[PDB]
């Protein structure tokens, strides 16, 4: 009654119905590597990187936003759980380019953070690396779309959390294109709290772009002024 | 060195000037920055 | 072996070294740092930061740096629990702000809910 | 490009020169204030610009291992440059 | 290819775009076979009649449906960019499709 | 898994943990954890009464001479009511080992001067009564060795911050070098680089 | 696996006893210690004619810190802040910003010629090879505050010289 | 609760150890102050001994007083040395000022010092 047990690596834990294996695997601790799940956004199985075994079970589970079912028993640290995160994290590698000095999210990157901790290190595919040239978003947002990932993060949370309902994509496979087709100048309410959701350097601050880098700085306490919300 | 000595670039000093420094024209520091916070303009006008 | 022992608070304040001026001027900060908020990294969490207040960092007339008269302004303390926070700051002396820990919710999500039928959950481009 | 300020000596190109009250101005008595006669503000506008007929074309500098990296740029857009971010040198079409 | 639009008028509305009130009643057809609810679900019949109607589409036929069809024209211009009909480049009046790839080459 | 991959061997880590857990049955008065290292290097943690019984009982005894005293520093570690660990490396000249006795202390109750059994632990025991302020107890002489004379507050700790509080410079004035409160012109910019996704997922501490 | 000496006995048989007796006495290995010496003295030495002749060295020796630009180009930093991150002293301070024409930019670049420990991890670190290890060692200054250089003086270093600098590179980018 | 002290049963031997110190230091000036070649009265380094001694006064526990008997013991060998020189002992001495008292108002001009 309203406890579901998993044996996360054998240990057993209780589990409300309905929710993911992710926040099972938050409960116990373990992040799994995710990319296009967000903990306050809709979900949408995209970036694979959530992959996990389940044992008798020959396909590999999105984790991302597997229900949980009865009795489970999961392997966090299989081998092949780790093939498919070197695997993922070898396909993600090719159609992003050589820009991480340029880029703004330098220690604050995704890509970056989970290829050391789960990918490889001697890339292969040693020519291609298409390039999608970039919108003029506006003025608060830098815009290089050429390192959109197209995870759908900025879509997702625009049209239902800001439904302002611009964001979309063109095209297929290669050519898929984030944002408005007709370069409108993307003016609403909210449109600076999407330079931070966008986990790639994709979209960056205005002001900021060029200026300083996040190992630098310090972190410091404060509460929001000009706003009696805080 | 006479098999390349020049390099084919226009940024080169033709001088080689000499060890410059213990002279009256030597090198001195400054902080090259500009304006901070651009303190605030008083008006212009005499009011009363 | 079971010896002299009296129960009070410790005194290693007088110990540290440190003048009156820093322990009574300066004041300590106790809480769990923030996770950065670009990427989603819990694992900064389980650490209880001590730090202190930041004072003044005039510029170098001649360099242009953070020339500050702060020698305590440069440290920060990993602890455990609240406890161990609170039993450190009344051992070496200064005074201390806690802040309380502020944990995630869990929060129910399902793709069904997601792509209903008559509900007003509906993204309608994916 | 080197210009002159109005107290008399040679500004930056970085705007960082000085007032009518700055007293960096009188520890600069007697001795070179050593600024660079060489902008490279201009350099670029020195720089032609090429015309590549392809699509998507690359930049390296002038070198295998030396200089930048490999970045591919676009040129898709029919007046918009493409401008490298290591070089700054842009580039055309011909369709 | 070329996923920008790049205005140049014979675009950028107002450009006239128009129907036949017997074309509206096909599109009472066309929504009267979705049930309520899911208005919107008829976007790619509709924008198939705009190609019936029109040889290419242009823009304000999109900004037309959008006002019709009580959609976001985002998605408008997703399914416009997204499938293999709607040639939103002006095309000839027949138009020539070669099929070739595994037993015809 | 197997080229450039650091090759280490069954046969030490037994007989290492079949030493540490004979050394741990004929002493049960003050063994406390008994943890062999992977890199087989031997760890035992151990209380602060018996210091000298364990000293006296690891430099003899016929089956592991250990007459080598080495490294002893009571490691700075905070956020313990028992802050200070007293480790003595002992490394053997007839059998080629290296053990750790990791006994533990707090800042205000001695140790018990370990100078008594080995004659090359005085300077070793003065080094870290001066910079870490652990006492002792029948002690020949406390006097302080690396600091300056008039230096106080034991500064290896984490109570002590990197600068000190005192800044030698001469004048003409009173004609001397005094020292001064700090006037540091750079910022020293601690640069954060605590990375968050766990790579290591082996030493995960159980959480609440 | 051990090979001790100074065990060896000296000889009680006249001969040699009366031998170490001749070399206490009459102080003959003394003298031919002598002969070494001037067997040495009769040579020509080693030395160096100082203002006229500069000694050997590397073509991967770490001096000037100065700095490169491109061919035709413009000024090869990206301020990226590798170097500042890699510096063991932090002698490193990058202030920068974009300036308006899209190309990203500094404001003041700080290198403390007091603070360099000199390794060249500033060098192994830029992608670019923008900040590089010089080649020459005369530095010399007799003040202290011009020991502190900035961006346009690194930039006017680099002016008065590459082609050592690239020679240098040019021979030494394939080790690395 | 169990905690070992360091020397003493209750405050009164450390009462003993600190009083029979300051006895030595009260004894230990005169002899250095003449050895060390210095400016400085007796009666002003005296009292400012006594006041260093009046500092700590606030602590009850004895085994940190007997621990600060040990500190005043080091000491007061490496100034019966003559190892520590003229800089330490007036290092004692407070004479590079640093004026600024506790008046609101002088803490107000020379800002940001509460
Ligand atoms: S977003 Fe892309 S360019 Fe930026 S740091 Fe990450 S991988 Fe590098
Ligand atoms: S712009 Fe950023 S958030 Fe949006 S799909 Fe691309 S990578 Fe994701
Ligand atoms: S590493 Fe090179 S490109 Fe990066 S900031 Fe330093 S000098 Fe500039
Ligand atoms: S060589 Fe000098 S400037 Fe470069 S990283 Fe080392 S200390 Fe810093
Ligand atoms: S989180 Fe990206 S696919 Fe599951
Ligand atoms: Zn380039």
């Amino acid at each position: 009654s309203n406890l579901i047990e998993v044996f996360v690596d054998g240990q057993s834990v209780m589990v409300e119905p309905g929710t993911t294996v992710l926040q099972a695997c938050e409960k116990v601790g373990m992040q799994i590597p995710r990319f296009c799940y967000h903990e306050r956004l809709s979900v949408a199985g995209n970036c694979r990187m959530c992959l996990v075994e389940i044992e008798k079970a020959p396909k590999v589970v999105a984790a991302c936003a597997m229900p949980v079912m009865k009795g489970w028993n999961i392997l966090t640290n299989s081998e092949k759980t780790k093939k498919a995160r070197e695997g993922v994290m070898e396909f993600l590698l090719a159609n992003h380019p050589l820009d991480c000095p340029i880029c703004d999210q330098g220690g604050e990157c995704d890509l970056q953070d989970q290829s050391m901790m789960f990918g490889s290190d001697r890339s292969r595919f040693l020519e291609g690396k298409r390039a999608v040239e970039d919108k003029n978003i506006g003025p608060l947002v830098k815009t290089i779309m050429t390192r959109c990932i197209q995870c759908t993060r900025c879509i997702r949370f625009a049209s239902e959390i800001a439904g302002v309902d611009d964001l979309g994509t063109t095209g297929r496979g290669n050519d898929m294109q984030v944002g408005t087709y007709i370069e409108k100048m993307f003016m609403s309410e909210l449109s600076g709290n999407i330079i931070d959701i966008c986990p790639v350097g994709a979209l960056t601050s205005k002001p900021y772009a060029f200026t300083a880098r996040p190992w630098e700085t310090r972190k410091t306490e404060s509460i929001d002024v000009m706003d009696a919300v805080g | 060195p006479t098999v390349k000595p020049p390099t084919a670039r226009k940024f080169i000093w033709t001088n080689h000037k000499f060890n410059l420094s213990g002279t009256p024209q030597q090198y001195v520091p400054y902080s090259t920055t500009r304006k901070k916070i651009q303190e605030w303009v008083p008006p212009s006008t005499p009011y009363k | 072996t079971q010896l002299i022992t009296v129960d009070e608070k410790l005194d290693i304040t007088t110990l540290t070294g440190v003048p009156e001026e820093h322990i009574k001027t300066r004041k300590a900060r106790i809480f769990v740092p923030a996770r950065n908020n670009m990427q989603s990294g819990v694992n900064n969490t389980k650490k209880w930061k001590m730090e202190f207040d930041t004072r003044e960092r005039w510029e170098n007339p001649l360099m242009g740096w953070a020339s500050t008269a702060d020698p305590l302004s440069n440290l920060v303390l990993t602890f455990s629990t609240k406890e161990d926070a609170i039993a450190f700051a009344e051992k070496n002396g200064w005074s201390y702000d806690v802040e309380e820990r502020k944990v995630p919710k869990p929060k129910s999500k399902s793709y069904g809910a997601n792509f209903s039928w008559n509900k007003r959950t509906r993204v309608s481009t994916k | 490009g080197v210009r002159t300020s109005p107290t008399g000596e040679k500004v930056t190109h970085t705007g960082q020169v000085y007032d009518d009250e700055d007293y960096r101005r009188v520890r600069f008595v007697g001795r070179q204030k050593e600024v660079n006669e060489n902008f490279a503000i201009d350099l670029i506008a020195e720089q032609p610009v090429s015309q590549v007929g392809s699509r998507v074309i690359s930049c390296d500098g002038g070198g295998g291992a030396l200089g930048h990296p490999r970045v591919y740029i676009n040129l898709d857009k029919e007046t918009k440059t493409g401008t490298c971010g290591y070089c700054g040198l842009q580039f055309r079409q011909q369709h | 290819a070329l996923f920008v639009h790049r205005d140049t008028p014979k675009n950028n509305p107002e450009t006239p775009f128009d129907f036949t009130p017997e074309n509206y009643k096909r599109i009472e057809a066309i929504v009267k076979n979705y049930p309520e609810g899911h208005k919107a679900a008829a976007v790619l019949p509709v924008l198939d009649l705009a190609q019936r109607q029109n040889g290419w589409l242009p823009i304000s036929a999109m900004n037309k449906v959008a006002e019709i069809l009580q959609v976001p024209p985002m998605r408008v211009y997703e399914v416009a960019t997204f499938y293999t009909m709607y040639n939103r480049k002006p095309v000839g009046k027949y138009h020539i499709q070669v099929c070739t790839t595994t037993p015809c080459m | 898994t197997r080229p450039t991959v650091r090759p280490r061997n069954d046969v030490a880590h037994k007989q290492l943990s079949a030493f540490g857990e004979y050394v741990a049955e004929i002493l049960p008065k003050y063994v406390q954890q008994v943890q062999v290292s992977c890199f087989s290097e031997l760890e035992i943690c151990i209380h602060p009464d018996g210091v000298i019984p364990v000293l006296t009982f690891l430099r003899d005894h016929s089956n592991a001479q250990f007459k080598s005293l080495a490294d002893l520093t009571a490691v700075d570690i905070p956020t313990r009511q028992n802050r200070f660990e007293i480790v003595y490396n002992l490394l053997s000249l007839r059998f080629n080992s290296r053990i750790r006795v990791k006994t533990y202390t707090d800042e205000l109750t001695p140790v018990e001067s370990s100078v008594s059994v080995y004659k090359a632990a005085n300077w070793y025991e003065r080094e870290i009564w001066d910079m870490f302020g652990v006492f002792f107890a029948n002690h020949p002489d406390l006097r302080r060795i690396l600091t300056d004379y008039g230096f106080e507050g034991h500064p290896f700790r984490k109570d002590f911050p990197l600068s000190g509080y005192v800044e030698l410079r001469y004048d003409d004035e009173v004609k001397r070098v005094v020292a001064e409160p700090v006037e540091l012109a750079q910022e020293f910019r601690k640069f954060d680089l605590n990375s968050p996704w766990e790579a290591f997922p082996a030493y995960r501490q159980p959480p609440e | 696996t051990y090979k001790y000496v100074n065990l060896r006995e000296p000889s009680m048989d006249m001969k040699s006893v009366t031998d170490r007796a001749a070399q206490t006495l009459l102080w003959t290995e003394l003298i031919r210690g002598l002969g070494m010496t001037l067997s040495y003295l009769f040579r020509e030495p080693a030395t160096i004619n100082y203002p006229f002749e500069k000694g050997p060295l590397s073509p991967r020796f770490r001096g000037e810190h100065a700095l490169r630009r491109y061919p035709s180009g413009e000024e090869r930093c990206i301020a990226c802040k590798l170097c500042e991150a890699v510096c063991p002293a932090q002698a490193i301070t990058i202030e920068a910003e974009p300036r308006a024409d899209g190309s990203r930019r500094t404001t003041r670049y700080d290198i403390d010629m007091t603070k360099c420990i000199y390794c060249g991890f500033c060098q192994e670190a830029c992608p670019v090879d923008a900040i590089v290890e010089g080649p020459n060692f005369e530095f010399s200054t007799e003040t202290h505050e011009e020991l502190l250089y900035n961006k346009e003086k690194l930039l006017n270093n680099g002016d008065k010289w590459e082609a050592e600098i690239a020679a240098n590179i040019q021979a030494d980018y394939l080790y690395r | 609760t169990s905690v070992k002290p360091i020397f003493s049963r209750d405050m009164n031997e450390a009462k003993r150890r600190v009083r029979e110190l300051y006895r030595a230091w009260y004894r230990e000036v005169p002899n250095t102050v003449h050895l060390f070649q210095l400016d400085i009265s007796v009666k002003q380094g005296r009292d400012k001994v006594r006041e260093m001694f009046k500092k700590n006064a606030h602590v009850t526990d004895p085994r940190v007083v007997d621990l600060l008997v040990i500190k005043g013991k080091m000491e007061l060998e490496e100034t019966i040395n003559v190892w520590k020189q003229r800089t330490h002992v007036m290092r004692f001495f407070h004479e590079t000022e640093a004026p600024r008292p506790k008046d609101f108002l002088s803490k107000f001009y020379v800002g940001h010092d509460p």
